[PDB]
């Protein structure tokens, strides 16, 4: 019945899987032992699209653990809910990456992708009928940029018509973690838009930002990051999971978000969100949840979506409420804003409605919008890019895999034209 | 904007000189029971400090411990409820069962 | 599963081995007899010390390690010592005769009958690791076995393994206040041997620690065994990430995979933070911002060396106690913001960040404060180049008038060795002077 | 300055063609679906042996 | 419908503002909780008008606090009937004023303006049909006088049409709290003159003045002086929130208040006062009320009402009452008091009703007048502007901010045309 | 057709001149080697106003630059766009000034002045139409103000009827450069006022007023400097190069503007300016555009216009704009700043709209203004001339060559005549 798989890898796609399956996992009642406890029948008819079954009426996620370090996988099992996990799926190498795109990619990534490839078609071919694959991975890391690519590469060979999702993480100027992430960053977005139909984009800056400003907690931690990423991971599909006024799959969201197979970027945002000291001042409606949702702090990415022109966009809402606000907002906030929507396409703004809210609330958004601003993320990037590559910075460890600098030349000519296109498109008139 | 002083002197008891008021004041009636009830909220944890007014400040806050479903039921932090003991080995790694293998397999 | 080996080579080596190896002991909790006291200790998989110890199929633990000398009093009085019982007997390797501060000697005339002891017992160590890390090498550059045997070492071990990595953290002489007469000669040519068969150099020099003692811990006369004791806690902070929990961790082939750009540039030195004593803990609040601030000051660097003469071209940093990554960045974004410290133009992004859970441990009757925070850091910069022309200054004020070289040439070296070994140093001081100039 | 002039207008004189037809990962699934849908009835023609 | 925004800076405006919340919190039944506590439906009806709604049925009131220095929004949020403020309304910055007109209206107010204008544009575009605004601040004082005007210029021109109304604190020598008083005290009144529809004047002096006469009390306190300036307060938009024969809203005041475009510079005045022993001996009849009404000492200034003539005048009535006793009483009194209006206007007083009464009490009277008696406060405020400024004292300090002595020049200038152009009419005859 | 042709004096007129001609080739297109590299069909419709034809269809610039030391031109041919240049115009001297008023206009200049008037002559026959000459030069200077004074005063009767306009850069005691300053400033405005049809006075210290404040850059250089003084002079004749709604050559400028003979110093500005880090938001419409353009601080005069009253005022618009609103602004600013404008003129603002707007921009707009402000540079300068003639300090070398005091005395009283003469008008009543 239309499932789809899971697929992470990398440390950063571990910690954002671990938490996401938690997330999950309380939205269906099932507790950390596998067994159903939940209140209604609407959280166990559509179960299936996630977890399997096995014997005891106990269910099991269909993910997929990679990583080529035993690291992080002795944590995401010692974890809460870590006991749902299949011991047969977790696969692991016992040398790492280095924090090398080549090293990853074409060494011991190469040598590694046999097994988990395996995992992967077994785990599609049980199904009755697939869906479509989602992948969370960083593009800053070793692991999880080279080897998290080259199974994209894979995937899209065998399986041609399915839905590809990416939740990538790109690493941002202002808080870096690693000499050497605009090498493998760049390689990895030319891998990325050859296949992915579906991208987006997730910035540590920005999650940072949300928890200083919006939710006013002075200590953040990596833990509360991974909660925001997967409230919005579980707010794209919600509507395939339970009922609703209208139905929307992901095939239907890339059909309406679009226009060209090469603008495949979106930037993601979740509302509400409020403060500990400022709920109660607060009042729960419609207008509220649309005024939150086009902030431009709002925004799970670095780019401000006020410099560009909005292509398409999508909302998604969860729990009961009018059709006829929802239609009227949505068209108040086309007029307002008519300068920062391109003309060449009338009433682009997508609206779905799913009946059953997140577990503990009353009315949930999740937003996915295709924008020209996610374009200076790149121009940024392949601006440390080049100033690093005149000088053959830190080549040697990438030559020394056979890796040669035509694949840093046209990695540079494919990331400048994808940013050339998206700038063409917003200068454009009737 | 004043120092609420109460004493029998009725030239600085306030609520003798606000008397004036066509009706009754509701700061004085609602300072006093604040008092009370800091005092009494005091009394069950049991604070004794030196005065009333040092618990006062965040003895009348209505801020839930918990959220009331307007965002993320994500908590106070994951820094909040931690505890750190500082004995040597502490946080040593545990390599649980999916990773800890004997026998290496030979062949593929 | 993840193993290291550590290799100690003359007087100064072992004398610092002594050091990391108590604080070793003392972190893993182990008793200087060898085996475990709790008695509450179980099975499974709470192996964290596989890193440096191994079991020894009945009770104690061997560390994995060896030491090497030509000269048997350092090695008889550890014998004699209260770590009698800890060490295996046969990997200590004591010679009969002394090098007497010639490099020839150690390197072509008494070298040859330990080297092949040497590398039969760094092979049957080998064997039982099955995830060799790579190796680390401490010895004293200014001292004739030290500078022989560490040469002969790495160029057999050069071609016996290959690819594993190697980290030397040797002991060059300081640029005024030494104590051999000799040793400008052994350090040039010692410093030709390791140019091109290790990957890793970090600077050692005394004075520098000598300043830093003096400065931070309010000792008036401190000794040898206060600089062995802070470079074993440096020691511990680089390697503490191998075997304990922490939110970002890092290995060795993450450290030279961020931290050097060229394979002929990899020498670098390193600073710690903070260094405090009882009296002065109690007024400090010790926040990660100070400490970090306080890491990049000319005055704590390892060595006799002022960065504020070059720029830099990596940093990595390690972080153990109880930090928190958006207080790392934000000292990141000030220290970037900070004019004083100037990065190489085409280094954009030059910080790599390691954060462990594991606070530093203290060694009863040590110096060292006991403290929740700390900072280690391993630079890679420019102004390095300063060590190595003062070096070059000194030798050639000898080497004009051919002092001491009739004992050089009557162990068999030739008298071109110097004018390969001049030329070379000549090289590498170029090439770092190249590196640092603007497009 | 004449064949700077001729050479600079006949290259100007090349500008508008876009014709967007970015096609990696959509021709891969087009290419899939006319396959399908094209080779069924090659299969049920054929003879038997 | 029809509601107000309230918006408040400085020490002088916070502490009004708190009493006044307070005060009309009283009226309306509502707890320090925000918990509806009334007896009467009448008290629900028009509740939107100074509250909102949230979670829970807990009222807010649309308050804005803003200042720049946190010393004194942290005493108010302790205070009783602090936690209705929503904690989002809250900025302030952290250098403080310093009694400084250019520290607050140039560098540090500029810089911090933008987001109360954010917050302000929020809760005007949240409320549906907006009235207007009313503000609190003082004209003496550093922060208040410059921040507030920057501040009201701001909103004046985002919002054209809207009515406006001020409650100016403005120094009078009597009781002098600072030596730098004229300077910012000019600047203010110059700056307010374009942009402010109504402007309610009050002094320190008059409020101790009536304490010690009608009161008296032998220990006022800075409370009392709140108190009645927050009765009054509430006293003028009585109509707009309760049922009465005779509605006028704020507008209403304008049109039969303001014969000129910059004549809008009033005086107001409460009833009854009566002392604490003479509480019971005293009868409430509308002749009393408006005979203490036009009692040159009940006012709330230090001018004169007898030096001068009213232009217009206006009465708000509170309680059930007979109509024609009223209409009797004005027109007695504006019979018996020619010589004190002026001739070419004919019945230049108004009066409405209201059917509600304050708590505790039968009947109520606000009084506000327009008279060119205000000439007197500006005299005297620019007697000593004059003085000072030809010596040039205390210049630097506003001169080390940007500010030209120019400004000062046009500033002093304008108001002396504004008294002449004020008082012109008190010599015209027709 | 109606040509003008351009002439630069001095060190500081080849700087102004070196980037005016750069400021202009952009605008109409035309390369360092002059060839012409625009887009649209209008740049050429009037091409002719600065330009000549050349053999191969290049186009060159009517511009003669002379000096007294060869190290300007050298260093300016050097340059980039120097190649424009015909060397024929190319006049200099062999001995050089030495910042002497005297040895600029009396010994070294009568000998040289013979080759620039035979140039200058073969330029001004060679147009179809001479429509006036445009002069660059600074009166702190000596060949730049000496030769310069001497250089309008024949050309002029030659030409009695052909408009004639000059850019003055007045020197400012504050930031002065040259002790000798008052004494050639004051001979060159003597020979001046009575030759040109029209001058516009430049204060250098306005200019790191308006780069400090409004451009908020840290380090400004004699580059960007020249590039301010360019913007607002190519302005000026900016309805004289393209259509608009109505055009106003430089003849009709010159009529509405001065009401007497003897009144004809202008000052100049230009908006919009924004800083380096201008945000991406709204566009510059007229009632913003307008409010900038009268600030005082946006002047670059060291007189500040409210100083006293403006006479008239004149503004270039350059863009697509209605008329409507741009009529009615200017009714808008005059009825609210009555004071600042003299009574005696009735609707004393003339307008013009330009359709081309400059290179990059929406709507921009140059402002010449003639008020009664200038009498406080000519009065400063008088007074530190009157004190340096008592000491009869650095006159014997003005003495000693040709002349004596009695030119002196002359000229300090026709400057002194100019004053009350410009005073009278200024509180002359209707
Ligand atoms: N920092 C430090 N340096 C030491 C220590 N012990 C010896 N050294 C260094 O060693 C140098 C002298 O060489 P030694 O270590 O005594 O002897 P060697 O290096 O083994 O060479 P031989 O003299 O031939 O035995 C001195 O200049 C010291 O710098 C120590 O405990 N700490
Ligand atoms: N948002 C988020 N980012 C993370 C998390 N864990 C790690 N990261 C980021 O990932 C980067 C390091 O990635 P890395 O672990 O080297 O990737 P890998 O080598 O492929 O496993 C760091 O800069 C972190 O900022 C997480 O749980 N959430
Ligand atoms: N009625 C009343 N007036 C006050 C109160 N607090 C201060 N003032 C007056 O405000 C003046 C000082 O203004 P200030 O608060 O310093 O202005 P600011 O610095 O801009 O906030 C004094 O002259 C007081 O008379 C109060 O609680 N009630
Ligand atoms: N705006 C501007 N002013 C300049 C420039 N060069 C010099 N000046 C001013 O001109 C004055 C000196 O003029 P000077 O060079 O002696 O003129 P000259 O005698 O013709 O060469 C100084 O006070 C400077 O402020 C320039 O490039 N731009
Ligand atoms: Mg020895």
């Amino acid at each position: 019945m239309r499932e789809i798989v899971h697929i992470q890898g990398g440390q950063c796609g571990n910690q954002i899987g671990a938490k996401f399956w938690e997330v999950i996992s309380d939205e269906h009642g099932i507790d950390p032992t596998g067994t159903y406890h939940g209140d209604s029948d609407l959280q166990l008819e559509r179960i299936n699209v996630y977890y399997n079954e096995a014997t005891g009426g106990r269910y099991v996620p269909r993910a997929i653990l990679m990583d080529l370090e035993p690291g992080t996988m002795d944590s995401v099992r010692a974890g809460p809910f870590g006991q749902l996990f299949r011991p047969d799926n977790f696969v692991f190498g016992q040398t790492g990456a280095g924090n090398n795109w080549a090293k990853g990619h074409y060494t011991e990534g190469a040598e590694l992708i046999d097994s988990v490839l395996d995992v992967v078609r077994k785990e599609a071919e049980g199904c009755d009928c697939l869906q479509g694959f989602q992948i969370t991975h960083s593009l800053g890391g070793g692991t999880g940029s080279g080897m998290g690519t080259l199974l994209i590469s894979k995937v899209r060979e065998e399986y041609p018509d399915r839905i590809m999702e990416t939740f990538s993480v790109v690493p941002s100027p202002k808080v870096s973690d690693t000499v050497v992430e605009p090498y493998n960053a760049t390689l990895s977005v030319h891998q990325l838009v050859e296949n992915a139909d579906e991208c987006m984009v997730i910035d540590n800056e920005a999650l940072y930002d949300i928890c200083f400003r919006t939710l006013k907690l002075t200590t953040p931690t990596y833990g509360d990051l991974n909660h925001l990423v997967s409230a919005a991971m579980s707010g794209v599909t919600c509507c395939l999971r339970f009922p609703g006024q209208l139905n929307s799959d992901l095939r239907k969201l890339a059909v309406n978000l679009i226009p060209f197979p090469r603008l495949h970027f979106f930037m993601i945002g979740f509302a509400p969100l409020t403060s500990r000291g400022s709920q109660q001042y607060r009042a729960l409606t419609v207008p509220e949840l649309t005024q939150q949702m086009f902030d431009a702090k709002n925004m799970m990415c670095a780019a401000d979506p006020r410099h560009g022109r909005y292509l398409t966009a999508s909302a998604l809402f969860r729990g009961r409420m009018s059709t006829k606000e929802v239609d009227e907002q949505m068209l108040n906030v086309q007029n307002k804003n008519s300068s920062y929507f391109v003309e060449w396409i009338p009433n682009n703004i997508k609206s779905s409605i799913c009946d059953i809210p997140p577990k503990g609330l009353k009315m949930a958004v999740t937003f996915v919008g295709n924008s020209t601003a996610i374009q200076e993320m790149f121009k940024r990037v392949a601006e440390q890019f080049t100033a690093m590559f005149r000088r053959k910075a830190f080549l040697h460890w990438y030559t020394g895999e056979g890796m040669d600098e035509m694949e840093f030349t046209e990695a540079e000519s494919n990331m400048n034209d994808l940013v050339s296109e998206y700038q063409q498109y917003q200068d454009a008139t009737a | 904007a004043e120092k609420y002083k109460n004493e029998q002197e009725p030239k600085d008891n306030t609520s003798i000189q606000r008397s004036w008021l066509p009706y009754k004041d509701k700061a004085l009636q609602v300072a006093e029971n604040n008092l009370i009830k800091n005092q009494t909220l005091n009394q069950t944890k049991g604070f004794t400090p030196f005065n009333p007014l040092i618990t006062y400040k965040n003895n009348m806050s209505q801020v839930q411990q918990h959220d009331i479903a307007t965002s993320l039921p994500i908590g106070s932090g994951e820094h909040s409820d931690q505890k750190r003991t500082n004995q040597p080995g502490e946080f040593r790694h545990v390599r649980t069962d999916v990773t800890l293998i004997r026998n290496k397999p030979v062949t593929k | 599963m993840r193993e290291v080996i550590s290799i100690h080579v003359g007087q100064g080596g072992i004398q610092v081995g002594n050091a990391c190896w108590e604080l070793f002991c003392l972190e893993h909790g182990i008793q200087p007899d060898g085996q475990m006291p709790s008695d509450r200790t179980i099975g499974g998989g709470d192996d964290a010390f596989n890193t440096f110890f191994s079991e020894t199929g009945a009770g104690k633990h061997v560390p994995r390690a060896v030491f090497l000398d030509l000269e048997p009093t350092v090695i008889d009085e550890v014998r004699t010592g209260t770590y009698r019982q800890l060490f295996h007997p046969e990997q200590l390797i004591s010679g009969k005769e002394d090098a007497a501060n010639n490099f020839a000697r150690g390197h072509y005339t008494i070298g040859k009958e330990i080297v092949d002891l040497c590398l039969d017992r760094i092979r049957k160590l080998a064997d039982n690791c099955t995830g060799l890390q790579g190796f680390l090498v401490f010895n004293s550059v200014g001292g004739g076995t030290g500078s022989g045997l560490g040469s002969l070492l790495l160029e057999r071990l050069s071609v016996d393994y290959g690819k594993k990595s190697k980290l030397g953290f040797t002991i060059y002489p300081s640029p005024q206040v030494s104590t051999a007469v000799v040793e400008p000669y052994n350090s040039i040519l010692s410093t030709h041997s390791l140019l091109e068969h290790t990957d890793v150099a970090v600077m050692l020099d005394n004075e520098a620690i000598y300043d830093i003692c003096r400065r931070n811990l309010d000792i008036e006369r401190p000794t040898y065994t206060n600089l062995n004791r802070l470079i074993a806690q440096v020691i511990s902070s680089l390697t503490a990430s191998l075997r304990f929990d922490g939110a970002l961790n890092v290995d060795i082939t993450e450290f030279q995979t961020n931290l050097v750009p060229y394979p002929r540039i990899h020498f670098m030195l390193s600073s710690y933070a903070p260094i405090i004593s009882a009296e002065k803990a109690y007024h400090e609040q010790l926040s990660v911002a100070e400490i970090t601030n306080s890491a990049f000051e000319p005055a704590n660097m390892m060595a006799k060396c002022d960065p504020r003469h070059g720029k830099y071209m990596a940093c990595s940093m390690m972080y153990r106690g109880d930090v928190v990554p958006k207080d790392v960045n934000a000292s990141i974004a000030t220290i970037k913001t900070k004019r004083t410290i100037q990065f190489v133009d085409w280094c954009p992004t030059g910080f790599k960040v390691g954060i462990n859970y594991q606070p530093p441990t203290v060694v009863p009757g040590g110096d060292l404060a006991k403290v929740m925070r700390a900072v280690c850091m391993i630079s890679n910069s420019t102004a390095i180049a300063e060590v190595f022309s003062r070096l070059d200054h000194k030798f050639d004020l000898m080497y004009a008038k051919r002092a001491f070289v009739h004992w050089y040439v009557g162990e068999g070296m030739e008298e071109g060795e110097f004018s390969e070994a001049r030329e070379d140093l000549a090289a590498l001081e170029k090439d770092y002077e190249e590196v640092g100039i603007e497009t | 300055i004449e064949q700077d002039y001729m050479y600079r207008s006949q290259q100007d004189s090349f500008k508008p063609r876009l014709l967007p037809k970015g096609n990696k990962a959509s021709d891969l699934s087009y290419t899939y679906t006319k396959q399908k849908l094209s080779q069924i009835q090659q299969n049920n023609n054929k003879e038997l042996f």
